[PDB]
């Protein structure tokens, strides 16, 4: 995955109202407690699926199995290690616990370690410090291949897609609920606010609708609409800035 | 704010109202945000933290938990060692839940916020450590991923490859935080909880040394701890 | 739109150009009040071109019409490309004044 | 169609708040929104899910 | 503001029930004689709401189960795997 | 591109200084991302 | 002059308008983390002009 | 103490959207043209 | 309302009813298996 969530088109789990009074529908909170239900149990599966993985001629044939699980060592390597033929991580692993253990770090300090005989012999150097590194990089040049045979001579998404449509028509239905309470409780002061609030949004719709293209092609913009005073007014300060 | 989190019958909010509320509850925070670094001495029985505490639990943007997380980090830094508000206002549901934002692998500014706000509350160490690795599930999402959170985002040296022919030299950007807070855990001395948990780690973060030879220099004190 | 019944409109303007174009340029009136003047055998009434004057306004207006294009374009791409600040109405509304708002926010600053 | 316009929030709140006042005057019937929701038989075919529910799980 | 082609246009080319129920509105708020009459005829609609809702909630605590059910089944896969 | 006149405590230098170190900070957010 | 004659094909007039009452507005980010993150945060609303409850009813007339 | 100073340079940019990915290559522009022109005073 | 009420006045008893028998089944299956983890981990 990325380093950051990928943003997408549909809603994701829209909340669950609380102001619907509880002395009626005694159910939210059941249906709360099934929601903690199952964020505990996703935890629970999460944790598990991380922690699950935490002349005479000579006979030259490549076979079947030439495979990289059991790789040829070096018998320097091979005499380093102890193991005859193991595996490249173990390699790695065994040699890093050989360093670890005979405590040649320091008492770069960590990246330099004191190089003694064994470990020049297997690497072909004769430093006292070299950065580990390097060291570990050697290790691709001193493991080679095992020879072969010679002789000579989901339905959860959309389930939860429709959670996320049915938690918003019961959030429609909520705040229909709501406004009829309020208007239900004190109705002065919100009959006012929709006589006010339709007016306004009505000439906000409005505000758009001499913009056409034979409303704009034709004359009865500029001409004789005074009455509208919007445009036509605005050439005293639109040629004075040089526009036009 | 905390009135609509939590749910109370007492000033509850009109919905015809919350666009205007909302980005009302954006621009105070972004406040509190700024002005806790000078509110740096935490008290007891503080009203900011219990709110704050009480917000994080409801939310859902990830920006405003960034913010409470960061606003949490940057209140409790030159706290005490005995008595403040960590030791008793987490109430553990909220605990739990900072944690657990270790196991989203996806995002990583939530890890780094949910990381820092770990280290500045383990600080002390006296009566912080044993809270922290008080819990079944608190201690132990932490056996799983701070040992992956190390070589997280960083090409380490693969095998399918290895086994189908038929280094990085580098970090990450949370890789440093979690060698950071990983070695100030082994500073637990005297064998309580914490150098408990850091003795049980060791066989699986130096399968993560042989890997990354950064995590030599990085991961010093730890391994000096052992 | 409909550029089937727009080349219908700019083919009836050619026919007015080519049309007002072979009229002859000695065109002149004698109106019916220049028997007040007392016109001599050479006294240049003064009501003689109220028709080529005409005759040009039209012939002028009607070749100037792609530039009155270019110019209520250069008006209506600069009066309704603000919409916001000057219409009442509009920047008083909850959504535009949120959005205004919500331009403005300064990123936020790490540390 | 996936982005919202100042037109599109506008309509929406001035559809959904004439919706509401005309049901005070009841000019509008707005019973097909009410039993495509409810729908009784698929209320209590969910209420016999349940039940067999009660009867697989004792 | 010169008609230059708007006679070759028009050559080839040739509500009332909410303003009825803002002045319904605009007499309803005048006398206090209706407004109990609006408030009693607004509390019906809102228990209207509350049948319609939890005929909602009800349908959500079935619908969560069967996805809960679809997390048991995998969990006792698990009863098996990690004792094996 | 509009620019102004106004009143400050500091020289005209001092402003270019600090408009600097402001445009310095926003290069490097925006070309960061 | 160099005017063009009134019989040439832009004779349009409105092809890249746009009024301000058409821009789109900035709204809640829905973001997705995984198949199996159902405590996480789900989505983002750094300056948005709506909430998420009203943008998911928008969302839901539509569709 | 007065100083009479020019102010800053504001983009103050002609149509004005709102969406944030519909601004950032216009102020890129800007950046880089005011920046390049304050640099020769230095 | 009727067929409405009928339905919904029985069936907040079925609702209690289940979900605290699948709180009893989950603490059930969670205390078994925090006790099988611990004997992997050993």
């Amino acid at each position: 995955t990325q380093t950051n969530p990928v943003p997408v088109t549909y809603p994701t789990d829209a909340y669950i109202p609380t102001y619907l009074p509880d002395d009626k529908v005694s159910n939210l909170a059941d249906l709360k407690k099934l929601i903690e239900m199952d964020s505990r149990l996703d935890l629970y599966l999460t944790r598990r699926r991380l922690d699950t993985s935490i002349l005479r001629c000579s006979i030259t044939i490549q076979l079947r199995g030439v495979d990289g699980g059991k790789v040829q060592y070096s018998p320097n390597l091979a005499t380093l290690i102890g193991m005859q033929t193991g595996s490249v991580n173990d390699a790695v692993y065994s040699i890093y616990k050989y360093i670890l253990i005979n405590n040649l770090f320091v008492t770069p300090e960590l990246g330099e370690v004191k190089l003694d005989s064994l470990l020049q012999k297997v690497l072909d150097t004769n430093a006292a410090h070299l950065p580990l590194m390097n060291v570990v990089q050697t290790v691709n040049k001193l493991v080679s291949p095992l020879p072969p045979i010679i002789l000579d001579y989901a339905e959860d998404t959309a389930k939860l897609r429709e959670i996320t449509k049915l938690a918003l028509q019961l959030n429609s239905s909520a705040q229909k609920y709501q406004f009829f309470h309020e208007l239900s409780l004190h109705p002065r002061e919100t009959l006012t606010h929709y006589l006010w609030s339709s007016k306004q949004n009505e000439l906000v719709l409005q505000g758009d609708q001499y913009f056409n293209e034979d409303a704009a092609r034709t004359s009865d913009i500029y001409s004789n609409n005074n009455n509208d005073r919007s445009l036509m007014g605005n050439i005293s300060l639109l040629y004075s800035q040089g526009r036009l | 704010f905390q009135c609509v989190a939590t749910g109370d019958n007492k000033w509850q909010l009109y919905e015809g109202n919350a666009t205007f509320f909302n980005e009302l509850t954006h621009y105070t925070l972004d406040l509190m945000e700024a002005i806790s670094s000078y509110i740096a001495p935490a008290m007891k029985d503080d009203h900011y933290f219990q709110t704050l505490v009480s917000i994080l639990n409801y939310t859902k943007d990830r920006y405003m938990v960034i913010s409470i997380l960061r606003s949490l980090s940057r209140l409790l830094v030159r706290s005490k060692a005995n008595e403040e508000s960590a030791a008793d206002n987490l109430d553990h549901k909220t605990l739990s839940l900072i944690v657990s934002f270790l196991l989203l692998e996806c995002d990583s500014e939530l890890i780094i916020a949910s990381l820092d706000f770990l280290y500045q509350y383990i600080l002390p160490g006296s009566q912080r450590i044993t809270e922290l690795f008080k819990s079944k599930e608190c201690s132990l999402i932490l056996e799983a991923t701070l040992p992956n959170l190390l070589s997280y985002n960083i090409a380490t040296p693969d095998y399918h490859l290895l086994q189908k022919h038929k280094f990085p030299q580098e970090l990450s950007d949370v890789s440093k935080v979690a060698c950071t807070f990983l070695c100030l855990l082994s500073n637990d001395t005297d064998d309580g909880a914490g150098s408990a948990f850091c003795q049980r780690i060791r066989p699986l973060v130096l399968h993560k040394l042989a890997d990354i030879p950064p995590l030599t220099l990085a991961l010093s004190e730890y391994m000096e701890n052992t | 739109g409909d550029p089937d019944t727009e080349i219908r409109i700019s083919a009836r303007i050619s026919n007015r150009i080519n049309e007002l174009e072979r009229l002859p340029a000695n065109l002149g009136t004698y109106s019916l009040d220049d028997c007040l003047e007392f016109i001599t055998k050479d006294d240049l009434s003064s009501r003689m071109d109220t028709f080529k004057i005409k005759a040009l306004v039209e012939l002028k207006s009607l070749k100037l019409l792609t530039k009155q294009k270019s110019i209520r374009q250069k008006l209506i791409n600069n009066v309704a490309s603000q919409a916001h600040h000057n219409i009442p109405y509009l920047r008083d509304s909850p959504f535009t004044a949120a959005a205004q708002r919500s331009v403005q926010i300064r990123s936020k600053v790490i540390v | 169609y996936n982005n919202v316009t100042l037109k599109n929030l506008t309509a929406f709140q001035l559809l959904s708040q004439r919706e509401n006042i005309c049901e005070l005057l009841n000019l509008v019937e707005s019973t097909e929104r009410h039993n495509s929701i409810i729908n009784p038989e698929r209320q209590r075919m969910s209420l016999e899910e349940m039940k067999k529910m009660l009867d697989a799980l004792k | 503001s010169l008609p230059i082609e708007d006679n070759y246009i028009r050559e080839v080319v040739g509500s009332k029930l909410m303003e009825c129920v803002n002045d319904a509105v605009q007499t309803l708020l005048q006398g206090d004689d209706k407004l109990g009459k609006v408030s009693d005829k607004s509390r019906e609609i809102s228990e209207k709401y509350i049948e319609e809702s939890q005929a909602i909630i009800q349908e959500l605590v079935k619908l969560t189960m069967e996805k809960l059910e679809s997390k048991f089944t995998k969990l006792c896969d698990l009863e098996t795997q990690l004792e094996m | 591109a509009v620019f102004d006149l106004m009143t400050s405590p500091f020289t005209q230098e001092e402003v270019l200084i600090k408009e600097i170190d402001f445009l310095k900070n926003k290069l490097l957010d925006l070309q960061s991302l | 002059s160099n005017i063009p004659d009134p019989t040439l094909p832009p004779t349009e007039m409105m092809t890249r308008f746009l009024h301000p009452n058409w821009y789109a507005l900035p709204t809640t980010v829905w973001l997705k983390y995984g198949n199996y993150n159902s405590w996480a945060p789900s989505f983002n609303e750094n300056g948005t002009v709506v909430d998420s409850t009203t943008r998911g009813l928008i969302w839901l007339e539509r569709i | 103490p007065l100083n009479w100073v020019q102010g800053p340079a504001i983009f103050h940019m002609l149509t004005s959207p709102y969406t944030q990915d519909e601004i950032i290559n216009h102020e890129m522009n800007f950046l880089k043209g005011r920046l390049l022109e304050l640099q020769e005073i230095t």
